[PDB]
């Protein structure tokens, strides 16, 4: 799986047990898993089990989730985006 | 009846803090 | 009506061992 | 395709002919196929056809199925997890 | 894309413009594209554009499509399977 | 409200007859 | 993520923030991301973040979006196709 | 009610050329 600080899940609207895509900016690897909650305020991003083959400690990644809805709603849909730098410090927008 | 797949949300440029190959959960 | 639909882990077999591999399965 | 002991399918709530993801903990390979029922009590995990290129006898794998549901149901959803050790001996907890 | 003899599409219930998974038994490669109709009786399987990087003439492949439906219907669902040998000769079951 | 992804159909062990990198369609 | 001239998005019926598949005809790489709108008339195709590992300036790509619909609607469905040549010059036909 | 749902090509940009690549996009 991937364990993620609950504060980060809250900001991005990602649920525990939700399908997520992980896109590794460092090594270019792309894979799909599901989200686990890590302790609130821990700033943890932990790649667990088979996913440990696709990312190393220090790798920069983008974690995304996708939802379906009818075309009429999709035209005005607004994704939940959280921005980070340094040691998983979330930039002021939350 | 046309259903779209849309970006729900993303964490942009988070760093991996831990890698656990032997995770049991 | 127009509900936003999530993709969720339904279930999993955690750390099961492969017992057989058959390239030429019919 | 992947043939799985019907008892294991029951425990994980996976249906015959359902789409499954297989995550190979041993070699890091990740692939999508569908579930075939093997005889109840056989403890079979058989990787058939092209999938035999992605897993070998003795490899440790995670087999996952994903379902879609509205957000409210998703927020209290509890996945069906079966844990394995030894001779594909199943337990309810880790 | 992948162009497929309309007789084969008919047997497997695969539609023109439907998402398909191609699993290459020869080289182990796995990719997703969409189906195109080839001439009825031609027995053509043509890998077009980017997909030409993932399969060669003579490679043995499995071509699959997936649908969604509620759990209640999924429990009794019956896939449409066509079996082949030799030069794309469909075995008697259609 | 639980929606399953199920195998609709498959062509089992067909042979690739043609490869066209420059296809326009 | 992939930034695309809004005129191109219009022609293919692709929405901003919609899931897209990118199939690289030049190098054979296949990946899934989401669409970002670029300025109308810019003729921009910009591969951003981790996706920059999968495509380079000058690479020829196919960008596809997929929708879900009931079988009856699927059987008469006509996809929105835009064809390109030269300086990302768009045409209705090949 | 319980309709079988297909995944269909909605549309495509056929043989467009990549104009920009930005690893460090924010």
């Amino acid at each position: 799986s991937c364990a993620i600080d609950q504060d980060f899940l809250d900001a991005a609207g990602i649920l525990e047990n939700e399908a997520i895509d992980i896109w590794n900016v460092t090594n270019g690897k792309r894979f799909s898993t599901y989200a686990i909650a890590a302790e609130r305020g821990s700033r943890i991003i932990s790649v667990n089990g088979a996913a440990a083959h696709c990312a190393s400690v220090g790798d920069i990644v983008i974690i995304a989730s996708f939802v379906t809805m009818p075309d009429e709603e999709a035209r005005t849909w607004r994704p939940n985006v959280a921005y980070f730098e340094g040691d998983n410090e979330m930039k002021r927008t939350a | 009846s046309m259903i779209r797949t849309m970006l729900q949300g993303k964490l942009h440029r988070v760093k991996v803090t831990h890698a656990d190959l032997h995770y049991e959960g």
